């Protein structure tokens, strides 16, 4: 029965936003 | 009885009194009728011991 | 009593009978009605004193007669309807203490899809393994206690996350056993199939 | 039935006591966490000041300041509690994290999870979403070491290794005692903010490159501290709600038990007088 | 029974309230000198309910549908009259105070109500599967009621939190704008064919609607109306 | 009952009546007392059927 | 009543304890063979309590005030004895050990105590 | 009552006494049995008035 | 203590104390979860869960309830085993190893089996 | 609104619909609050409820 | 002590006075404990409670 169970289990199919920033301290690039 | 939950956990033996106790509509008469139905194979033997 | 006598005539002739009483609470109500109409002072819950007797006198005739008396038997499956899932009421407990075991079909388990709804913790068959073929006894000897511990552990660990490996394995085994025991109506299994399933 | 009602009354009383104790402990820990949040503010302010100065002197070419030309991966650091009884704290944080994920996917980015706190791990595991790395055991009482570890991991993932082209932090702002709000901040790449109106060693570029990771670490530390404060505030609120519900439940169960006591007395009297009347 | 036995018509027989039968018999009993039963009811309670009810049964070739309101006194479903009448009924719909106070009309308690034809052999496999999955979800929701009451849904596991959400949605979706309820609320009553309700509950248990708000399902009576009201919200 | 008789007299004459019964639980108590003094077996909450 | 109607004096009638009046009534009713009410109390519980209480009222300008200690069985304010008693009591003063231990004589609990005239 | 009388004799003679009733619940049960066997009317918990 | 001896009394009363504390804590655990308990209370809950099961036994008359044969535990061994349990010497074994065993040697054998 | 008050009594924040319902219900409750021996005619009730 | 019993777990977060009261109460409870058939004279009780 164990052997049959194993061979069957082999063939069995299972169902299974804020932005962080640095202030550059100057007004323009 | 033909029911695993009974024949395995709460076996019923000839001479036993097994009380099916429960609330309304919980499967009691179903269990009893299943037990009665499962005796057809024993009946078809033709042997009083079975 | 009519059913019990019909069964007993076969029982004392060496034949096996199965008696279903559906439901013995309605016999108790009938006897209460008769007693009150005859004006017997009632006991508790308005039942007569003899109510326990009413059932024992009946359920004590379901016996396994010895070989000297023919070897017949009578198996009783009395059915009791409990009020509000209260197994601890008067008549339920009376019939419990008279009978060899319980099958406590609980609606909560029924609705969870656990059909036939046997509450493993409260259910028991005091005949036990003696009423099982040896294969069934060896395969499922400790099944009921294991399932009761599974239910207890489930209730204890429903809200725990530190579960050990052994406890998790027990939970998995118990869940698989519960699924194994689910069975649809009018789908009986021969005892060989049952022993393979529980194996 | 009366036995069940009295047992439930005892159980509800015990739960009420435990929840009240938890509420008071949370009240103490809210003050502790808020004091710790305020204790870290001077460091954050000063490091931000000197980081602004260095950026004014830096080339502003560090990877943390420039977007990847085609962004695909955006790491998300979801800060969550490591223990329950916090009401909607975890639910709010994870709902905002899901909102951020939807925003990222609508923009074409793929979110990758970094998680702090066991509850968030559970929530994401149930939903079959994998987490690259997760830390636990310090949401109740964070220390700068944990923030340093998280910041190092996030920054290294940003520099990469599959790597991430962006990274956000989703956590609970402790705006006030009465209110907390789940928010998301893009911690990198950082915006270079220009605002109207020094000497540096070894040079502004190396010093700025060594400073930016530290700035991110201290900001993540502040996020963790506010997360702990918000967790304790939500714990206080949820435990007061639980205590109130337990008190209401005790009242209802006491009323039911009293109804059943009176019913039992009346029914026993009815049985006794039924026996007596029949003699 | 004249209409059934003699004229051979299909008969609908509505009783309101068949409890008031037994209650009447109680008073008479107290006056007839008969000793009281369990809680004051007549000793012959079951006998009288039997003599009344088993007359309502359908003879073989000729049918008498019947429907009976049964007032349960003091909301006590264990009172002897409801308990006696339960055994005589092919289909029982137990209305409850709890479901009533939530606004969920007809206030049917899904877990306590039952029928003898809710059987895969009679209603089909799909109907039975959907009904039993709904019952499973609702029973699991009932099992959590103490935890919901104390700590709220927040403390539950995710596998149970999702279940609680869709359980609330199923419970509210079992509500329906009854046509007899127009005189109280003003909305016309809706009728849901069986196929549509089976499909709707199959979809709802599987979670295909757990993204809609709860109020979307409340007193809406169908999938088309469900989507319409979801748009309304 | 006397209040409802007074009211009914007007009611059947075409008048409109408003009857307040303050309070009917105290009537139930009094009827329970009378019934128990007549020794009619009581039902739920000691009230007669 | 004599001090009120004849001497024309205001009176203050203490009852300590009015549950024990009700319980004596119940015991007497049982002794006389009369069938008990809801919780074993006499059927005429309301009538007896009204006959005792309604006499405590003001007439012709004089009054009989009463302070009545009320034992509540099982801490049940729904019980028939306190339920009948409290239909007549206009005010409630609750002396508490918490207040007494703080030195605050008359020991009245400001919160538990209440009145129907505080309107 | 026998214990109380024995104690009372010493009590009135100027002596101090201590009386232990173990238990009065069974005193009450015995009185209930006597009263019910004498057909005295029963009350709550079947105890006499 | 004057009859069963000091050790027996101490062990029995400690077992009763642990079981009573566990019975009190069951209400809390059923809702708020074990993880929220005190560490001392959590260790005590584990000890109680092992003690409850160790008070179980495979009785001779119960052979047909369980299949396995019965067992007998001398009083000295019972006292020693419960002393160890209440002192925490067996807290590492799984709780299921304490169910229907009937002794210390059986405890070890079942622990090896698990 | 009475059902929603329990939810909002402890929730940190709620949707715009929830806040609108809570405010409307609070104002309606304060509106229906009424002194004693001060019965409003039906038209005054109509305007007040409007 | 009876009100503070719930705080044995979180003793680390209580005020000094509360912790002192809890510690005193535990020892007072252990003090009231007493073995059977061994009554203490009033002087011994006074010293013990002292
Ligand atoms: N094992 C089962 N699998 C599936 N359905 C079941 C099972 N057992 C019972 N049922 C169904 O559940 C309901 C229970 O009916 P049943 O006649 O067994 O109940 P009962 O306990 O005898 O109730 P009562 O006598 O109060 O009517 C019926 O729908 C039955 O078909
Ligand atoms: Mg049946």
């Amino acid at each position: 029965l164990v052997s049959v169970i194993n061979e069957f289990k082999k063939g069995f199919q299972a169902s299974d936003l804020e932005k962080e920033s640095v202030k550059v301290r100057k007004p323009a690039p | 009885t033909g029911i695993k939950a009974i024949d395995a956990m709460t076996p019923i033996g000839r001479g036993q009194r097994q009380l099916i106790i429960g609330d309304r509509k919980t499967g009691k008469t179903a269990v009893c009728v299943d037990t009665i139905l499962n005796q057809r194979e024993a009946w078809l033997t033709g042997d009083p011991k079975q | 009593y009519t059913g019990s006598a019909i069964g007993q005539h076969w029982m004392y002739n060496g034949k096996h009978v199965l008696i279903v009483f559906d439901d013995l609470s309605k016999q108790a109500d009938a006897y209460r009605a008769i007693s009150l109409l005859l004006r017997r002072p009632p006991g508790r819950e308005a039942f007569p004193g003899d109510v326990f007797y009413l059932h024992s006198r009946l359920l004590e005739r379901c016996a396994k007669l010895s070989d000297e008396l023919g070897g017949g038997s009578m198996t009783g499956l009395p059915i009791i309807e409990t009020k509000a899932n209260d197994i601890s009421a008067f008549i339920p407990t009376n019939v419990i203490s008279i009978t060899d075991g319980q099958c406590f079909l609980e609606s909560d388990l029924f609705n969870q899809g656990v059909r036939p709804a046997i509450n493993v913790g409260v259910s028991v068959s005091r005949v036990g393994g003696a009423a099982q073929i040896k294969a069934m006894k060896e395969v499922a000897g400790s099944l009921r206690l294991d399932l009761s511990q599974y239910r207890e552990l489930e209730a204890f660990a429903a809200f725990a996350s530190d579960l050990d490996a052994a406890s998790k394995a027990q939970l998995d085994r118990g869940a698989r056993l519960v699924e194994l025991l689910k069975q649809p109506q009018y789908s009986p299994l021969a005892v060989e199939e049952q022993v393979v399933a529980i194996f | 039935t009366l036995r069940e009602l009295r047992g439930r009354i005892r159980s509800a009383g015990s739960i009420k006591k435990i929840t009240k104790a938890q509420e008071l402990i949370a009240t103490s820990r809210i003050a502790k966490a808020q004091a710790r949040v305020e204790a870290a503010r001077p460091y954050a302010a000063e490091i931000t000041n000197m980081l602004t100065e260095l950026a004014g002197a830096s080339a502003l070419d560090h990877p943390l300041l420039v977007e990847r030309k085609q962004p695909k991966r955006a790491g998300v650091l979801v800060v969550s509690s490591d223990r329950g009884l916090c009401g909607a704290y975890n639910a709010n944080v994870l709902r905002r994290a899901e909102e951020l994920f939807s925003l990222l996917r609508d923009e074409g980015k793929d979110p990758v999870l970094y998680v702090v706190g066991r509850k968030a791990l559970g929530y994401f595991s149930f939903r079959q979403r994998t987490v690259v790395e997760s830390w636990t055991g310090f949401s109740e009482r964070p220390t700068y070491e944990n923030a340093r570890e998280i910041a190092d991991t996030l920054v290294n993932a940003f520099m990469a290794i599959l790597g991430v082209d962006e990274l956000h932090i989703v956590f609970t702002e402790f705006r006030s005692m009465l209110s907390q709000t789940a928010v998301a901040r893009r911690a990198a790449p950082m915006e270079v903010e220009y605002v109207g109106e020094y000497s540096f060693e070894p040079d502004p570029e190396t010093l700025f490159d060594a400073l930016l990771p530290r700035y991110i670490a201290t900001r993540v530390y502040a996020a963790l501290l506010e997360a702990a404060a918000s967790e304790s505030a939500s714990r206080r609120r949820a435990m007061k709600s639980a205590t109130d519900n337990a008190d209401d439940l005790i009242k209802a169960l006491t009323l039911a038990a009293n109804r059943e006591r009176q019913a039992q007395i009346t029914q026993e009297i009815s049985e006794i007088v039924g026996g007596a009347n029949a003699l | 029974e004249f209409f059934r036995d003699e004229q051979g018509q299909d008969v609908l027989l509505f009783i309101d309230n068949i409890f008031r039968f037994t209650q009447a018999g109680s008073e008479v009993s107290t006056l007839l000198g008969r000793m009281p039963s369990a809680v004051g009811y007549q000793p012959t309670l079951a006998d009288e309910m039997g003599e009344l009810q088993e007359r309502i049964t359908s003879t073989r070739g000729r049918s008498i549908t019947s429907m009976q309101a049964v007032y349960v006194p003091a909301d006590d479903y264990t009172d002897p009259a409801p308990a006696t009448t339960f055994a005589h009924l092919d289909a029982t719909t137990e209305l409850s105070r709890a479901v009533f106070s939530k606004g969920i009309f007809p206030a049917v308690d899904p877990l306590a109500s039952s029928s003898t034809i809710l059987d895969p052999a009679i209603v089909g496999d799909e109907h039975y599967r959907v009904a039993q999955e709904v019952i499973r979800i609702l029973q699991r929701y009932k099992d959590l009621q103490d935890i919901i009451a104390i700590l709220g849904i927040d403390e539950l596991s995710e596998e149970d939190k999702q279940l609680v959400n869709r359980a609330r949605r199923i419970e509210r979706f079992l509500s329906q704008n009854m046509m007899a309820a127009e005189q109280f609320t003003g909305q016309p009553g809706s009728t849901v064919p069986l196929k549509e309700t089976i499909e709707a509950f199959d979809k709802l248990t599987k979670g295909e609607f757990d993204h809609l708000p709860e109020q979307a399902f409340f007193l809406i009576g169908g999938l088309d109306d469900l989507a319409k009201k979801a748009e309304s919200l």
